[PDB]
RNA sequence: GGAAACUCAAAGAGUGCUAUGGUAUGGUGACGGAGUGCGCUG
């Protein structure tokens, strides 16, 4: 039972997952 | 102190937390488009998408909004509630919100701007929670129906 | 080969055509735009 | 005609009775969209070749709405399409035979 | 250490827009609710009545 | 005749009283003028500057309706912004002033069933948008149950001996319920061997046995010798 | 008594909104689809 990417793409979509919104606002940093 | 005193310090704190429907249409009515009674009956879904229409036109006007359509405007940020995540969630999504508004403290002349913070007044509660914020950035447009 | 040139006669054939299905792949390109009585005798 | 797209591409499991009663009633609503007769009469002859079928769903058609040229044109050109699958299948047997 | 409470969230049970009614969640635990004799004993006594 | 007025509501809305050293009933305008039947009017300036409105004298000796207002009826259904379903517009003397009563945002139904009448009728509805004219007999409400739907009020000045199964009819089918039902009763033309006591006793017994429930009589007596008005309501369950 | 309101509550009346399960999806491989036979309608 490996991982698989689009299945965790649809999967955060179905699960309804913050995870990647999260990291996105702890990482833009306001880099412009 | 008094207890009104604290009762109104906690009010404060629980100024936009819905804890019923009267508060939750008094509170969802305040919109930078729509009148009241508009306001009240409309959706996230709606608002979010017409939001996402301005944010495209922003972007194609100034290219620098990609990245909030990456984190702030995308779609996780539907069900992204505000008072539900911990102060180190809510500090990263207030300098989100603050890297947004100035930003787009330049671009308030042009009626994609308005529909697209109008998401940001909605959906983050940016009128009572970054309000600093908004006052300094638009505080340029004084004369304006917008301010 | 003595009837392949029929039968791309008929894959060319005009077909019936409709809007419906294209109607249900249809997508928008919408904005957003900004938002006395007859009879009441006048008050003196 | 979301409906009828995912009816139809359901494939096997689905019934094609089952896309017929939504046919059905939506004709029933909308006898005057012309667009629906079109699209009814060329699933049950361009997937189907139920030519008996179709020429009834043409005329009933013509019967609710004469006064469009669409489906006037549609139904001349059902006819000879059909007619002329059924020359070219008398030249295929002829051919073969 | 994790630490975890109950997180309400007021999206799910008050809703968004005015026109549409509120979620009634439902629990059937018989501790949740309690008097299960005499509540439909006194529905059906209000009944007959 | 070139004198002044002071307008005043009346109880009635929609209605006026103008007072002077003779005070009379009257309307507002609607098609502001002209008149229709040659009554006075009243033009007042009311406050771009002021606009000029005006106002129509309803005659009683030529209106029951008016008649019965000013004789003095407790309460009309025809209202600032109602359906009125008129029965028997012979002209357009009484349909004019119902026509404005009910107002810009209401609907008079004029049903008449003679053809001149009918044809100053569509004259007189050019002017008057708010009047749908019905040229068909209301004996047989099916013949227009198509043009007409769900009226407040209906009026009823036929002067036909089966009076009240027409208006039973054309309650039936357009009234509404607890809408209102105001009949102008003429003996007479009911029927002339009984008296007026009898007649108007078994009109009003015919309409509650057609279940309409009624509230008030008038006799209506200095202006009409043996005339009534009966206003009641379509009460559809329960005169009890 | 009076004034104010994006104030807080307690209640009353009317109006609006498809407000629509007369016994809830086509289907727990116990299933579905195709075809046949029986049944049914004109």
């Amino acid at each position: 039972p490996p991982p698989d990417e689009e299945e965790q793409l649809l999967a955060k979509f179905v699960f309804g997952d913050t995870t990647d919104l999260q990291e996105n606002l702890a990482k833009f940093n306001a880099d412009f | 102190s008094s207890l009104s005193d604290q009762l109104a310090q906690v009010a404060s704190n629980n100024a936009t937390v819905a804890l019923d429907r009267k508060r939750r249409q008094k509170l969802h009515s305040a919109s930078l488009i729509y009148n009241s009674k508009t306001a009240a009956t409309q959706d996230y879904d709606f608002i979010f998408e017409n939001a996402s229409k301005a944010l495209e036109e922003l972007s194609q006007i100034e290219p620098k909004f990609a990245i909030f359509s990456r984190t702030l405007f995308s779609e996780s940020s539907i069900s992204l509630d505000r008072n539900v995540q911990t102060k180190e969630e809510i500090k990263d999504l207030d300098n989100a919100i603050n890297a947004y508004l100035l930003l787009a403290s330049s671009k308030w002349y042009l009626a994609p701007t308005l529909h697209a913070t109008e998401w940001l007044v909605r959906r983050f509660q940016i009128h009572v929670k970054n309000t600093e914020m908004l006052l300094l950035s638009t505080l340029n447009y004084y004369q304006t129906p917008v301010f | 080969s003595k009837f392949q040139e029929i039968e791309t006669n008929l894959k060319k054939l005009p077909k019936l055509e409709t809007g419906f299905d294209a109607l249900a792949n249809k997508k928008k390109k919408k904005n957003v735009l900004p938002s006395n009585d007859w009879f009441t005798l006048p008050k003196p | 005609a979301m409906y009828l797209n995912y009816m139809k591409a359901r494939g096997n499991q689905t019934s094609y009775k089952k896309i017929h009663n939504i046919y059905n009633q939506l004709l029933k609503l909308h006898p005057t969209n012309v667009d629906i007769w079109i699209s009814c009469a060329k699933y049950e002859y361009e997937v189907h070749a139920n030519f008996k079928s179709c020429r009834n769903i043409f005329q009933n058609g013509l019967r609710f709405n004469p006064d469009v040229p669409k489906l006037w044109y549609e139904y001349v050109k059902f006819e000879l399409n059909f007619i002329t699958k059924l020359i070219n299948r008398r030249k295929v047997m002829g051919l073969i035979n | 250490m994790k630490i975890k409470t109950i997180k309400r969230s007021a999206d799910d049970y008050v809703p968004v827009k005015s026109t549409q009614e509120s979620q009634m969640p439902r629990n059937l635990n018989p501790e949740l609710h309690p008097f299960e004799r005499a509540r439909e004993y006194t529905k059906a006594l209000n009944a007959t009545k | 005749g070139g004198a002044k007025v002071v307008i005043e509501p009346h109880r009635h809305a929609g209605v006026y009283i103008a007072r002077g050293k003779e005070d009379l009933l009257v309307t507002k305008n609607m098609a502001p003028g002209e008149s229709v039947y040659g009554e006075k009017r009243i033009s007042v300036e009311e406050p771009v500057p002021p606009t000029k409105v005006e106002y129509r004298v309803w005659n009683p000796f030529r209106s029951k309706l008016a008649a019965g207002i000013m004789g003095g009826l407790d309460e009309l259904f025809i209202a600032p912004g109602k359906k009125v379903l008129y029965l028997g517009a012979a002209s357009g003397t009484s349909v004019s002033h119902v026509s404005d009563v009910v107002g810009p945002e209401g609907v008079v139904y004029a049903v008449e069933f003679s053809h001149r009448p009918g044809r100053e009728l569509i004259s007189m509805a050019k002017k008057r948008p708010n009047i749908i004219p019905i040229i068909e007999d209301a004996r047989h409400p099916q013949k227009y149950r198509m043009l007409i739907g769900m009226v407040d009020c209906v009026f009823a000045d036929v002067a036909q001996p089966d009076q009240a199964r027409i208006i039973a009819l054309n309650s039936h089918m357009f009234l509404k319920d607890q809408g209102g039902v105001v009949i102008s009763i003429k003996a007479n033309c009911i029927d002339s061997t009984v008296d007026a006591e009898t007649v108007f006793a078994r009109e009003v017994q015919k309409l509650r046995e057609e279940r309409i429930k009624p509230l008030e009589q008038l006799t209506l007596e200095p202006y009409e010798r043996d005339h009534c008005i009966v206003v009641g309501r379509y009460m559809r369950s329960g005169l009890k």
